[PDB]
Order: structure tokens, then sequence, then C-alpha cells
């Protein structure tokens, strides 16, 4: 490893310990997989190290026997996924670390672990999982002890637009200085990927509240040129997150759903049923207060 | 099964209930069939009162569910069932109170065994008309539904005349509920009205 | 026994306060203990400020450790330790008592017949949290709220006395954090469940009222301004001087004028720094209120940006932001165009129902009754030979 023969060294380690898993204690097997995986981050093959991690099972790894080993397993998984920028996945791993007994019980040691999650969870794209996990972080008491982390979770959880040059400046000296996600040289190249979530977030708020809005006004709110604006719209509709239609003489941008007779007949059915139900319910209370008084 | 019950209404704090009778009877019924538990008590009507809540407390004592209060109206009014179900629900609520016990209505319907259904049918010389099976039956029902709707609307219309002219108090919570009825109304002379027209054509 | 103790209380005290010590002793001789309990109450009502209050407790608690009702006894200590200027001493006394109540219940059960005894314990944990908060420990009180809340819910009901103390701790904690929204909910409940005792001084009730008014000026979805002035708590203190301009901020908000509001706020922002730190929320709040109100009293469902801009004194640029916050808060629903520059309302928030609006409801129901009855007459003539 210290010699230039590091390559030949990995190929011997990984081959050996990946066919040897017999009668020996679990604690030792966990250890040899970590060693194998470590070399493979240096190999530049993160895919080799993904396959290895799935050899060791989640059924035999929630015991105090394996406690110090569990933490290192999960720290490595974060490095693998950070290369490939699956941020939602990074966040899941990090969550287990928080829910580990050791970190939770020691007050000081839980402080960095929580903070890292907030960061990555916001860099995720807006999916079904994004919505439920982020509202899990917002509720927690620990989030509320802190105020630096609280401001970031609060921004995305509310259904209010916000402009890029202002989120940037504000949290640049607070959250972007901290290690993991943000901080270092390779990690500063994830600050960038934030700019895209904030403008596409704005578009998510505007579909819901606006139904017609001008192409002219839209350019101003996202703070992007004509050419750029149309691009990130197009990219969102391939993702099937929003419905958008832009007219290229700069007439209308439509967020309003394309309608059919069937959808509409269903909506109106709802309203009628609903009336009949309210008339009866108010009718129970009318009986009580009539005899009573 | 019946209990003896005497009501004195001079003081609604004066009541008769045979305590011992209840415990004795509970145990005998369990030896025929074990699925019988105390799930409540019926009140014979012929209306709801504000007084049924003094009595309800006596039955919470016995039970592991909230007692069902079945107000069985015994002159029998309605083209529906004259049986109301109420279960006492406990929730914090401010309408001049801090913690409210109130009674929430639940639907009354029937379910029957093989034996019991056939025994009903056997009494009846009727072919039913609460069924909504055939064309004939559903016609009868549609007209009963319109008559059901007009009679309830009067009860709502008279209740509101009694606040404003026979002076009961202004109950924000009640009205509040009423308001939304009007808010969620259909409005025609819009494309919504038009989708209906196209619908009629297809059928 | 009680004799030696009684002498010692009188001496260190004033001549005015000798007959108070004397009343207790008399009930004791005769053994009327309903009267002894009441006479302690007169004591802690308005002389919880005398230096002997704590010791006086110490003889009676020992005798009536398991003889009379637990709610009664505990009540004296709590009032005594609201008058201590030293909270390190307050924390120690609670910690011992907390300990005694855990032993006591073994004994006590057989005496009453069968009764609860978690009543004293709940009140003690609240006092530990309140001592912490007057000393500025937000966290120690914070884990005490969680554990205390769950035990309320475990019972079918908590008493009014017990729940006032729980809501007492919550109010204290929130105003330090500076959440207006949180402070608001605790105060409206505190008035509902408020103890009938005169033992809760009016001075606390006044102070609590001032802070309440402040929560609703800075609040985020509070459109209960009219409602606040109905309840005794504000109604009666309108003609006090420092609570004049304070209620004028309520009344300006109601009628939706901007000039009465402007003239008031420029003075009180300077004077009181509370209105200074939450300035951003305060200005926006009027704008939102104007919007809702104009929408509610009318029966039409749309307004142009031009109507809105005059009403709120904002240009049509900020008006689109104004609309977005209102929909988001839950005040209104609708959609926004910028190509016809309409706000299309489809939902209004049910607010206070006035006598006039009941008449209004009713008129429409009469319209619909007739319509149903007419249709049902035709539907009988039709289909006369085909029915079940």
């Amino acid at each position: 490893k210290e010699e230039g023969k590091i390559d030949e060294a990995a190929d011997i380690l990984c081959e050996l310990q990946v066919e040897t898993y017999g009668s020996m204690e679990m604690s030792e097997k966990i250890q040899f997989i970590l060693e194998q995986m470590e070399l493979s981050i240096l190999k530049g093959d993160y895919s080799q190290a993904t396959v290895l991690s799935r050899k060791i099972l989640k059924k035999t790894f929630k015991n105090p026997k394996y406690e110090s080993l569990k933490l290192e397993y999960y720290n490595l998984l974060v490095k693998i996924s950070l290369h490939k920028r699956e941020y939602l996945e990074v966040a899941q791993y990090l969550q287990e670390i928080y829910q580990t007994d050791a970190i939770k019980s020691d007050e000081a040691k839980w402080k960095p672990v929580l903070s890292h999650i907030v960061y990555f969870l916001v860099l995720s794209p807006y999916g079904n999982l994004q919505n439920d996990l982020i509202h899990k972080i917002q509720n927690d008491n620990n989030l509320k002890k802190l105020e630096s982390q609280e401001s970031l979770v609060k921004l995305f959880t509310t259904n209010e637009l916000m402009r890029w040059p202002i989120v940037q400046k504000t949290y640049e000296p607070v959250l972007n200085e901290d290690d993991l996600a943000f901080g270092g040289e390779a990690n500063k190249h994830h600050w960038e990927d934030l700019q895209k979530r904030v403008i596409e977030h704005n578009l998510r708020v505007i579909s819901e509240y606006y139904s017609r809005i001008t192409l002219l006004r839209l350019n101003e709110l996202l703070d992007l040129t004509e050419s750029q604006t149309e691009t990130y719209i197009s990219d969102l509709v391939n993702q099937g997150i929003i419905y958008a239609k832009v007219n290229r003489p700069a007439k209308i941008v439509n967020f309003e759903k394309p309608k059919n007779s069937s959808q509409l007949l269903n909506e109106w059915s709802h309203n009628v049923d609903e009336l009949l139900e309210h008339i009866e319910t108010i009718g129970h209370l009318i009986t009580k207060e009539e005899i009573m008084h | 099964f019946a209990l003896p019950f005497e009501e004195d209404e001079k003081n609604s704090d004066v009541w008769f209930l045979d305590h011992n009778y209840i415990e004795n009877m509970n145990e005998m019924c369990k030896k025929i069939n074990a699925k019988e538990k105390l799930i409540g008590w019926y009140h014979s009507g012929p209306k709801l009162r504000a007084s049924d809540l003094k009595i309800n407390e006596l039955f919470k004592k016995y039970t592991q569910n909230n007692p069902l209060l079945l107000i069985v109206d015994v002159k029998q009014q309605g083209v529906g069932l004259p049986t109301d179900a109420y279960v006492a629900i406990e929730q914090v609520k401010d309408d001049g109170t801090s913690t409210e016990k109130t009674f929430l209505h639940l639907p009354c319907t029937i379910e029957a065994e093989e034996a019991e259904e056939i025994g009903v049918e056997h009494l009846l010389r009727d072919v039913r008309d609460q069924a909504a099976g055939g064309l004939s039956i559903r016609l009868t029902n549609q007209l009963k539904s319109l008559k059901g709707l007009q009679s309830k609307l009067k009860d709502v219309v008279e209740y509101l005349d009694k606040v404003i002219n026979k002076e009961l108090p202004i109950n924000h919570t009640i009205l509040g509920k009423l308001q939304d009825v009007f808010n969620l109304l259909p409005n025609l002379g819009t494309p919504d009205d038009d989708e209906i027209d196209v619908e009629n054509h297809d059928r | 026994e009680i004799d030696t103790i009684l002498s010692t209380l009188r001496m260190e005290a004033d001549p005015s306060l000798h007959p108070l010590f004397e009343q207790f002793e008399k009930f004791y001789e005769e053994k009327l203990w309903f009267q002894l309990s009441e006479s302690l109450t007169k004591f802690f009502d308005d002389a919880k400020s005398t230096p002997l209050r704590l010791r006086l407790y110490d003889n009676f608690v020992s005798k009536f450790y398991d003889k009379i009702n637990q709610l009664s006894v505990v009540k004296y200590l709590l009032a005594s330790l609201k008058d201590s200027k030293d909270f390190d001493e307050s924390l120690k006394y609670l910690d011992d008592l907390k300990a005694q109540f855990q032993e006591l219940d073994s004994k006590k059960q057989r005496n009453n017949g069968s009764k609860d005894h978690g009543d004293g314990i709940l009140l003690i944990d609240s006092e530990i949290a309140r001592t912490y908060l007057l000393k500025n420990d937000l966290v120690k009180a914070r884990d005490l709220l969680d554990d205390l809340e769950k035990t309320l819910d475990k019972k079918d009901s908590i008493p009014l006395r017990i729940t006032n103390s729980f809501y007492s701790t919550n109010s204290q904690y929130f105003k330090f954090k500076n959440d207006f929204n949180s402070f608001y909910y605790t105060s409206l409940l505190y008035l509902s469940t408020l103890e009938p005792s005169t033992s809760i001084t009016l001075a606390e009730r006044q102070q609590l009222a001032y802070d309440l008014s402040i929560s609703a000026l800075l609040g985020d979805k509070i459109y209960n301004f009219g409602e606040l002035l109905h309840h005794p708590i504000m109604e009666t203190i309108v003609n006090d001087s420092n609570y004049d301009w304070l209620f004028q901020l309520l009344n300006a908000l109601t009628v939706g004028d901007f000039d009465k509001f402007d003239s008031l706020i420029k003075v009180q922002i300077s004077k009181i720094p509370i209105l200074a730190q939450h300035e951003s929320f305060l200005r926006q709040k009027i704008c939102l209120m104007t919007l809702i109100e104009t929408v509610f009293v009318k029966n039409i469902r749309m307004l142009s940006f031009e109507d809105i801009s005059k009403a709120t004194h904002l240009p049509k640029d900020n008006v689109e932001h104004l609309v977005m916050r209102a929909i988001s808060l839950g005040l209104l629903k609708g959609s926004i165009d910028q190509v016809n520059e309409l706000v299309t309302i489809s939902w209004v928030q049910p607010r206070i129902i006035s006598g006039d609006q009941i008449t209004k409801m009713k008129d429409r129901l009469v319209e619909w009754n007739d319509q149903v009855e007419k249709l049902g007459k035709k539907m009988e003539a039709r289909g006369q030979s085909i029915w079940v």
C-alpha cells in the first residue's frame, strides 16, 4: 500500500476476502469488508465498493456487538453515493447514524450528525420521498435547539417563493463553511447544484398559485435570462413534476390542468354529496340546543 | 334485555337504576354465548334530552368502549328508521366550555343472520322498498328522497327563525357550519353547466 | 406542639397579623377541619408575601399528610414558592415533597377508600419547570413539558386547577422564544380554564392581557380581533392609559384603515423595542387584513390589481406577493392571472357571525325549500301507475 503496488495490492485483498466468509466470527467479517471497500475508493471504482457493501446484511447489524463498526459502514456508504450525487440516499444513511444509540446518548457527538442531514435533504429533488422526510426533520425538537439549521428547513417546507441571490449570501457564512455536503473543495461543487433546486422550487410554488403568468414576469422572479428560463421549464416537464406550456411570442405560460368532461363531472359530484352530508350534521346539533334551551 | 327504570324529572339528579340486576344478568348471558358484552343502554325516547348525559356516566362505569345511547323513538316517526345512535366522544373544545362531552350521531342500518332475515320476511307480506334493487323500486325511492329533503330544510329554517325573533343565543360554531353549505354550492351558466349537457347526450 | 410553633410565628410577625395565626388554632381545638382548610385559604390569598408563610405550611402538612384531600394541601406550598426571591431554595423544597408523594400513596389509599394521588405530583413537576424558567433554563423545562403533557392525555380529564399550572409553565417558556403564534393559543385557554380563586392576583391577569394583545398584532393567521375585545379580559381595561393606544391598533386593523395605524405605530415603535424587532411582520399584517375584509363583505368573486393597489396602498408589483401569502396562510383560495390581472376567489374563511347574517342564511333556504316541494309534486303526477 505504501509502495506504488497499491493496485496489485487491492486486487489481491478484494479477491481473497470476497470468497472467504466461512466459520469465523461476524465481527471479524464486518472488518475485512470495510478494509476491502476502503481500497476500492482509492481504485476509483465506486461500483465495486457498492457491490461489496451489499454482502453484509441488515438483519445481523442492529446489536451492541457491532456498534463501532456500524458507524464506519455507514460513513463509507455516504462517500460512495456522494461521488454519484444521490443526495436523498446520502441523507437516509446519515439518519441511521442519528438513530444509533451511541450518537443519540452523547449530547456533543449528535450535533454534527443532524446538521449534515438537513443539508443533503434540501439538495435532493422534489419527489414523494422529499416531501415526507423533510417534514419529519422540521417537527423534531433537536432542530429547534438549533437555529442555523432551523432557517433552512423552514425555507423549503413553506410554500413560498424565494430568490437565489438572497439564499446564497444569507447562509454562505453559516452552513456553507461546515464540512460534509458543503465546506471542502469537492463539496463546494454541490453548492452549485443548490442553485437549480431553488429556481425549480420557485416554479413549483408558481404552478400552484399562478394559472396564467407572463413569460416576462417569470423571467424576473427566477432571475434568469429568456433562454435559461425556457430550459429549466422543459427539463421539469420531462421529469413529470409540473405541467407547463410556454408560448414563444411571450404570450402566456399556462399552469392550469388540461381538462376533460369526466374529470369535471367527478369534481361536481363531490360538491353535491358534500352538501347533503353538511345539512344532516348541522341537524344533529340543532336537536341538542333546541330541547336543552 | 329490559331493566326497570323510573324517571323523576323534578330534579334530574333523582333517578332509579337497579344496580345489582345488571351484574347478575351479564354473567348468565355469557354462558349461552360469550360474544355478549355490555356495549351500552337504550333510552326509550320519545326525543333526545340534555338529561341523557347524567345517565350516561353510570354506564361508562361498566364498559370498555364508550356506551352507545340508542334513542329508540317509540311512536315511530319517519319513512326511515326511528332509531338514533349516539356515542359519547370526549374532546377539548371551546364553545363556552374547557373539555366537552357531547354525543356524536352515527348511522343506523341493519345486518341480519340467515335465520333472522327469513323470520323478518316471513312476518312481512311486503316486497321491500328500501332495497334499491329493480327499476320499479328505485323510482319509488327517488320520490321519497325529495320528500326527505324538504322536511329537513324546514327544521333548519325554523331553528334559524327562533334565534332572531324568539331569542336563543347566537351560536357561532353552528352557523359556521351552515355558511359552508352556501359556499360549496354549484353555479351554472359556466362551462361546468355545459359538461352536464354533453353528458346527458351520451347516456 | 402546635403551641410552641404558634408563639414563634406571632413574634417575628406584626401585631396586625396575630389574629390570623389564632384563627387556625381554634379550629384545631374543636376539630372542625372544613373550617381549618378554608382559613388557610384566606391566608394564602393575600398574605403569601409575609416571611412566615412557608413555615406555617410545615406544621399543617405533617398533620394532614393523609387525612384530608391531597389537592387542598399541595395548593399552599405552590403559592408559598411563588413568593420566594431565591429559586435555588424553591427547587429543593419541591424535590423533597415530590419524594414524599411517591411514598405517601401506599398509605393514603386505604384511608380515602380508593383514590388517585398523582394530583400533587403533576403540580410539583410544573413548579420545577417554572423555577427553571425564572432562572433562564429553557431546556430543562422543555423535557418537563413533554413528559407532563402525555400524563394529561393518559387520564380522561385533568382538573381545571391542575391544567392552569400546566398552561402556566407553557406561557412563560414561549414569550422568551419570541413566538407570538405559540403564546396566543396558551393565553386563550388560560382564560377558559382560569381558576375561580381570588388567589390568582389581578396584577398577573393584566400583565397577561398586554402580552396577549401583542401576540395578535404580530400574529400570522389571527383574525379574531373583534373576539379578543368581547371577553372580560380586554373589555374592562380599555380605559387604562397604556392599554389605550394598544387597543387602538386592534381597532384600526378591524376597519382596515392605514392612516390611524400609521399615526399610532410611529410613536410606539420608538417607545417600546418589542414592536421594533418584529417590524417586518407588523406592516404586512395590515395589508393582508385589508384584502380579506373587502373580499368577505362582498358577494362577487373577483378583483383586479387596480382595486387592490388603492385599497392597500401598494403598487401592483407587491400586490402579487400579497396574494400569494394570503392563499398560503389559509385565508383564501383561488387562482391568479397576470394576463388579465385578476385574483379569482373561490373560498372565504368563516369568521364571526353577526345577527344580521342569520337572516341572510335563512332567506336562501326558503328559496330552496319551495323549489324542492314544487319538483316533488310533478314527480308524483308522472309515474303514477309505476311505483312499488
